[PDB]
């Protein structure tokens, strides 16, 4: 059996443990992905690659995780493009900024993208999207076009406590983010 | 406020063996800040 | 508050969250550090940094850690040279091997090194080690001579289960190989 | 039921960085044996 497990309530300066790319560091104690500054790019990895399943056996594993985060915009009309959880290769790298999330290339499937991810999306990009226009949580795998979504209402500036989970006896993925 | 969503995603057909999990976000003609607060993760996979 | 916790039951072929060095490689569900071979280093790290003490507060960490090792050897005689856990930098890479067991260069103290061990150590070397020749267990910083050491009897080819742990209250480390 | 303990007191916080790596070594010279680790389990916190 193998489990990983880490928890980090406070972001110090020099968190060594994450892996950081594109403008993302830690500071006032959070990580800042991005900050209110056009076109940017944020990732941070946990420094230790996961074993999610294994081909000798078959057995594929479950996890669970959680955080809260903030989106800070100045209006809640001018805020884009969203923020993501991830799961892709050791290496993975950033990849098209924008709507795309550095997480994402085509809205065409691909498979060696490789990646699945949780979005919280905050701009209607009309390509791919939910036709209402609306914000939204989201499943992608492999495409930024998600297979599946549910509209959400950003708390501009509020902290947003989520908890993703995922049981290998079922392959189900649940996401759950609340506002308090 | 809540809202949840659930589907079934057989990671085992998309993902590599090993893989890296973190967080991403971006900006593009519009911005936003993008900030976590705390983030706690548990696997486990049995042999 | 921040943690860091894991465990591998059983050793994969492709064991990617560990960082192999020398000549120690993962095989049969094993980590093998050293085959019955002469002039062997193989040492192994768990790839993620781990935040033992914080500058920013003083606050020191507690840990534990438990592992069950075997030593094989082809005679209880012949027996050498030792096993090792040690924290260490970042960094760190092979230093000596034969009697400085892959962690320390000198027996003279130097902080420069920045490596604390607990050693299980059946090779007496006549330049440091307990003058009785036992084969022994012992806590180590920046030095290979122990600051303090306890004679172990070593059972040989049989499985040893370990439990080190730290109390940042009292930085005590307590050490225990139970045979069953 | 064959048991060895030592304790010290080690202010692991003067000898060692902020942020370290753990892990095993064994080693051998002209006299040898097989040195294998069956598992590993780590915690640690820090408040
Ligand atoms: C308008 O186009 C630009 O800005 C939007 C919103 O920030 C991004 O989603 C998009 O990819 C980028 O190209
Ligand atoms: C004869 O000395 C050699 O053999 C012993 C036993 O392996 C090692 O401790 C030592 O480093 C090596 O120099
Ligand atoms: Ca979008
Ligand atoms: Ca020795
Ligand atoms: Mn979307
Ligand atoms: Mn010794």
């Amino acid at each position: 059996t193998e489990t990983t497990s880490f928890s980090i309530t406070k972001f110090g300066p020099d968190q060594q443990n994450l892996i950081f790319q594109g403008d993302g560091y830690t500071t006032k104690e959070r990580l800042t992905l991005t900050k209110a500054v056009r076109n940017t790019v944020g990732r941070a990895l946990y420094s230790s690659p996961i074993h999610i399943w294994d081909s000798k056996t078959g057995n594929v594993a479950n996890f669970v995780t959680s955080f809260t985060f903030v989106i800070d915009a100045p209006n809640s009309y001018n805020v884009a493009d969203g923020f993501t959880f991830f799961i892709a290769p050791v290496d993975t790298k950033p990849q098209t900024g924008g709507g795309y999330l550095g997480v994402f290339n085509s809205k065409d499937y691909d498979k060696t993208s490789q990646t699945v991810a949780v979005e919280f999306d905050t701009f209607y990009n009309t390509a791919w999207d939910p036709s209402n226009g609306d914000r939204h949580i989201g499943i992608d795998v492999n495409s930024i076009k998600s297979i599946n979504t549910k509209s959400w209402a950003l708390q501009n500036g509020k902290e947003a406590n989520v908890v993703i989970a995922f049981n290998a006896a079922t392959n189900v993925l649940t996401v759950s983010l609340t506002y308090p | 406020t809540s809202y949840t969503l659930n589907e079934v995603v057989p990671l085992k057909e998309f993902v590599p063996e090993w893989v890296r999990i973190g967080f991403s976000a971006t900006t593009g003609a519009e911005f936003a800040a993008h900030e976590v607060l705390s983030w706690y993760f548990h696997s486990e996979l049995a042999g």
